[PDB]
DNA sequence: TCATGAATGACTATGCACGT
DNA sequence: TCATGAATGACTATGCACGT
């Protein structure tokens, strides 16, 4: 199975790879412009493909489904993906086997990531049963050694564990420049994003999996549905316990 | 590859979103009545001494200066946060004091960034009133590198005053805006009165607060709404806009609108009627005619037809339109990082606390620079007691560490009071000067022992809020613009 | 209403305006080859102490600072101008340190102001470098609320550096930019041959100045058009890029480009020849892949069918596309005030003469200061030589205004110098300390000597310039990236 | 008598009086100015065209490009007549047109492309003395109990201070003598009273007096004829400053 | 279905001179 | 016709909860 790619009917700012192996391809659903086009830069071209998000998704659970395709940023991805929707979603037109979700490592990407996953599960759930859909987690800090290479760091924990161990080996940092923390992935250059998310060998992704369908979708109501009330005694119900989820 | 469960990663990740939102985003503290990103740009202009004894700077820098050190969002959203804080129609008592074309209560567009200047407002000064004197916790930035105050000192009852609109996740808050003097003779109360209970004090502030009071003036219909809001948190205020009716040469009748109701938008009004007699549902009227203008504020000529009577007309426009729409009062504020809707003594109440706290902190932090500015000076009256050899002991020391461990023995001192009589200049050495220094530690031994009587004493703490209260009220406090009416 | 003639009010309108933009806008300035809106951006970075000592800051805050005290203009452009002197590619010696997102040379447009920050480069701050010291003139800013650099220091020849290209009215200028470490040379020859004539002086810089050198690399063919430019100031340079043929185990030869030449944008240079092959203009070519990346650079590789000679097709490129394209050089710049075509000679020359300023007047801030330290430091020396009477005076005075009066009458001495003494601490009276007064006396006057000698010889003043130019090319020198070949 | 919208222009804040004899069309630089504008503006004679970017040279750009203009086709549809051999002045509807920019140079140089487009498209316009010229306040004067003063030039700066501090009246020195730099910086209030204001407001009428002297003015400084434009401006910048002397 | 307001920026068109 | 580079910002769409 082999599929063509832009070069000179796709949306227009996907930036398409070369491969047309879709078992070898990539699609990067980027957040924002800025993170898009440094994706854009530091990406493998051969097999990893762009295409960045531009504002908070429609919620498929809440807007009719002729409003949800009316949407630029939903065909974007619908388009993108080569798959149809619901009964007419076909996984062997799927342009892409790795369908991989890069959203800043603040609040807002964590909301956008619900939306599609929401969008997906929804309208395309084969992807997440097969294991097409992954999560990049960003980095959120840099520390910048005066004589040794920088490292990357993905929790304050680990920032701490290096710091810590630089420092007993020997090394130092600027108390100035020092450690730089990301906000959000518009912030790193094209370089940075290669070298921690993009980077096959070094990249940290997740693969989202669907254990049980009955209760995702009861979940995926709660959360993202009409009903405010249900949705409200959820969070004050669960939000004392998100910290204890994984104890 | 890691593997994760969705229905983990869609509750973890929503979750985090909604209780950020819900306490980090969309709605009030309810001590100081604002939301973080208003806190930051005040605190941001604060610091940047972008105040009203200074010309108005480029609101760009507020920005940048805001989005640089405590606010990590983008430079338009920010701004338009800033311009809503300096529109009269917006905010009962504006933060921001703007310069320029901040808009219309209509459909047109505040200028951009580079076309406005812009300051705080003497009213904004008290909200950050001895700000620097430890009366508020702060913590690190969203990067480490500087201080955030978590809350304002916020000297007047802002959230009360302004009122607040925001959603949330699973939530959403409507408080209304209101007259500070009313606000202030129900704090009055709350002090005077500190032992009242929920009951009685409810009692004596709803008697206090007639009602909101926006700041497009209006009407208030009713009074059921109004105490529903104080009692329970919700109720449906019923607003209206003020109508003349006059009459022509001819004898043709036109009715004259010259006030509409809390966020009703000029334009979408006029756009509404016109719409809404196109079709037909509002027959009667003869002409629509917008006479507004920077002169005579807002006025809409509403000519009506000869077979029409005016008060029928009138109605018609209250039910069809939004010369009469009601505010929706939902009484949600974040109190101790929960968010809860409260009854109107509990805003009080919790403001009155807040209040307190402040004013105990700033006594508590000028009791302690008091306490190290008379240990310093006890210093220096010693060394002037033995001047003649203080100089003769500091002179034939090698170096200053000499001197200085030397100081600490021959006097028997702290070596900070031993630092501070070497930091001594030689101009305090003249007899006038000497006497200054003996004063000023008789000055300041008065001034520890005011500060210790007013912790001591939860009377005089009470005292402050309300004369130093009263001092602002007197000063900003305004006359009511929303007139109140029955049915 | 006053009357005016439609001719009176084009002609000077329209020469207002062409005037301004000729001098205030488009076109550099000779001495430090910056336009307004970069010195005004630089100079805030620098006054907000935005260096490299210290983290990049938001880019908004250097807009903000720029666009609140200096460039009363627009934050969107400003920040464009601010972007373009971050990118490698554009300048050849980057004058902005821009941390995130600053684009590509091809159609990857920069990330906004909120994503990015920035600080100033350390060959920056030798353009800026010692304008505390009274070294360049200033004036008022757009309202007079404070002051801004006429010029900057220019401790590099920044204008023939990293050239400019401006649009004006009636002219407009193009000057390529030059391998830093060749243009000292030429100023190291200014410097020593001093009166050689235009002749003389245009032969040696051609010499030392080989050509351009353009950040992208890339080849210069020929020799005639940089010698037209240095001589005349109008000059047509041929530029190429890079272009290396491989050949595969199949029998296929492709072309890959590793280079092109200045400011030709990588995607319009694909699409150029994409489209070309469309329609069919560029035969032998048999597929197009751009295998560039961050790590490998530019890498376009142009496989050629089988019956297709590879020299034919690059010719075909050379002619056909951008891969061989002319500079269109103008040596025009600002100098005092006037628009002027410049030789070489005419250019390094008006740059000597600018460091040679430079040096003279921070020499004579320096001297002014030093005396005035030499001043205070003598009166001093005197009051440690009578001490034991200093103290006594100081005690019986009811004022200090006494005890002022006092020490002149005493030591004979200014009222500055008394005010010295007076606000003098007791920690300088320490043994070493005393003794520090007076080395520090001797110091002074051993630099006063030195800086009196600097101004009666110009033979030292062309080696400040000379040694200190040197420093700077051996730390920021860097080699040259553009090859000059022959036809 | 002509309809005012209440098939025109979708920014033209057009006025309420049905008569172009008492009708006025500011035409105004910039959205923000224009806003204002539209505020402080008297509804019933005067009228809102903001113009958004440097307005398209007619002179050097071919005639159907210039009709795709959109700010072209906002000027043209509002005021009324036709161009060139289709201009009809009975069709006018506003007989005042008041162009409003900047004290810079950039509202300098718009100036000179709306005159150049009215010259060139409806020159009767000019010739019956329907465009006028708004001088904008470039300075405020903010007293401390009086009321405050607007001054249009340096001079009249100079003027008013020193009057105002020899009749006993007093300015902070910080928030001063606020110096306008455009439009865009004023609110309503301050462009009524100082460019709208009918009975204090500086205009000045365009007259025409050598149509053919004009001709050739117009075709070096704004035509494609650099040579010509870049003599011009060595040979008489030299001497703009003498124009009134 | 529209308003609220604090969150997630690219695109659009001209002046100006010069060379393709 | 297009690129250059400083000059002169509005419009576009979602989340979120609630009331007409
Ligand atoms: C998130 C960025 C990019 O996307 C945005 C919009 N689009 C959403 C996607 N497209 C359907 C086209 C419209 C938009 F209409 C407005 C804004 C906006 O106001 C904004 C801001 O900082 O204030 C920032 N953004 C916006
Ligand atoms: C002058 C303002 C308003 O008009 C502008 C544009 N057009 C909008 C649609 N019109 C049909 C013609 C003009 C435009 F394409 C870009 C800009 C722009 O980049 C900008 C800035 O400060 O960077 C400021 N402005 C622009
Ligand atoms: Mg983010
Ligand atoms: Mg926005
Ligand atoms: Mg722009
Ligand atoms: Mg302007």
């Amino acid at each position: 199975n082999a599929l063509v790619r832009r070069k000179s009917g796709l949306p227009g700012k996907l930036a398409d790879c070369r491969s047309t192996d879709p078992r070898k391809s990539e699609l990067y659903v980027v957040e924002g412009d800025s993170a898009g086009g440094s994706a854009k830069s530091g990406r493998d071209s051969m097999f990893q493909a762009i295409l960045p998000l531009r504002g908070k998704i429609i919620n498929v659970e809440k807007a009719r489904i002729d409003r949800v395709l009316k949407n630029t940023e939903v065909q974007a991805i619908i388009t993108a993906l080569g798959t149809g929707i619901h009964d007419e979603f076909d996984i062997g037109k799927l342009r892409y086997h790795k369908i991989v979700l890069m959203a800043d490592a603040d609040v807002d990407g964590q909301h956008i990531s619900t939306l599609l996953l929401t969008l997906l599960f929804r309208f395309m759930r084969p992807l997440i049963e097969n294991g097409h859909v992954f999560l990049a987690q960003p980095p959120l800090y840099k520390l910048k050694w005066q004589r040794s290479d920088p490292e990357f760091a993905y929790s304050d924990r680990e920032r701490d564990g290096l710091l810590e161990a630089g420092l007993k080996a020997g090394k130092k940092i600027n108390k100035e420049d020092g450690i730089q923390r990301y906000k959000g992935l518009g912030e790193m250059d094209a370089k940075e994003l290669w070298e921690t998310t993009m980077d096959p060998s070094v990249r940290v992704l997740r693969q989202v999996t669907l254990d049980d369908a009955a209760a995702a979708d009861e979940l995926f109501s709660i959360l993202m549905g009409e009903d405010v009330d249900a949705r409200r005694s959820f969070i004050t119900r669960n939000a004392k316990d998100v910290r204890f989820l994984d104890v | 590859i890691e593997p994760v469960d969705i229905e983990q990663e869609m509750q973890r990740s929503y979750i985090d979103y909604a209780m950020s939102v819900i306490v980090g985003r969309a709605l009030p503290e309810v001590r100081d009545g604002l939301k973080p990103v208003h806190r930051r740009v005040l605190y941001a202009m604060f610091d940047s001494g972008f105040r009203p004894d200074r010309s108005h700077a480029k609101s760009a820098r507020s920005v940048a200066e805001t989005m640089g050190n405590y606010h990590p969002h983008g430079d338009s959203s920010i701004y338009d946060s800033l311009v809503r804080m300096a529109q009269p129609w917006s905010l009962r008592y504006p933060l921001v004091d703007g310069q320029g074309n901040f808009g219309s209560p209509g459909n047109d567009p505040p200028a951009a960034m580079r076309y406005t200047e812009a300051r705080l407002t003497p009213l904004a000064m008290e909200m950050l009133r001895e700000i620097d004197e430890e009366t508020v916790d702060f913590i690190p930035n969203y990067d480490g590198r500087v201080q955030e105050p978590t809350v304002l000192p916020s000297r007047f009852p802002n959230l009360l005053a302004n009122g607040s609109g925001g959603i949330a996740v699973g939530m959403a808050t409507n408080i209304p805006p209101h007259n500070l003097r009313e606000l202030a003779d129900a704090v009055f109360w709350a002090l005077e009165n500190h032992d009242a209970d929920e009951e009685e004090t409810l009692a004596a502030v709803m008697g206090r607060v007639k009602g909101p009071d926006f700041p497009t003036a209006g009407l208030i219909v009713g009074s059921q709404g109004t105490a529903d809001a104080y009692k329970t948190g919700r109720g449906s205020i019923r607003m209206r806009g003020v109508v003349e009716v006059e009459e022509d040469s001819r004898g043709r009748t036109s009715l004259v609108i010259t006030e509409l109701p809390y966020q009703v938008n000029h334009d979408n009004f006029i756009t509404s009627i016109a719409e809404q007699v196109r079709d037909g549902k509002l027959a009667g009227i003869s002409n629509i005619e917008d006479q507004s203008s920077d002169r005579v504020g807002l006025r809409i000529v509403i000519e009506i037809k000869r077979d029409a009577v005016a008060k029928v007309v009138i109605n018609n426009l209250y039910k069809h339109t939004q010369l009469q729409t009601s505010f929706g009062a939902n009484m949600l504020a974040i109190v101790d990082g929960v968010p809860r809707t409260l009854r109107l003594d509990q805003l009080i109440r919790y403001y009155v606390d807040h209040q307190l706290d402040v004013i105990v902190r700033r006594t508590t932090y000028r009791l302690r620079k008091a306490n190290e500015r008379a240990h310093i000076l006890r210093g220096l009256v010693k060394a002037l007691d033995a001047l003649d050899e203080v100089i003769a002991l500091i002179r034939a020391s090698e170096t200053v560490d000499i001197a200085r461990a030397g100081l600490i023995e021959l006097l028997d001192i702290d070596e900070i009071q031993a630092q501070a009589i070497l930091d001594m200049q030689l101009r305090r050495l003249a007899a006038l000067e000497r006497q200054r220094i003996i004063d000023d530690l008789a000055k300041i031994e008065a001034e520890i022992a005011d500060l210790e009587d007013i912790l001591a004493k939860p009377e005089r703490q009470r005292g402050i809020v309300r004369d130093e209260l009263a001092e602002i009220v007197d000063r900003h406090g305004d006359d009511r613009r929303t007139r109140i009416i029955a049915i």
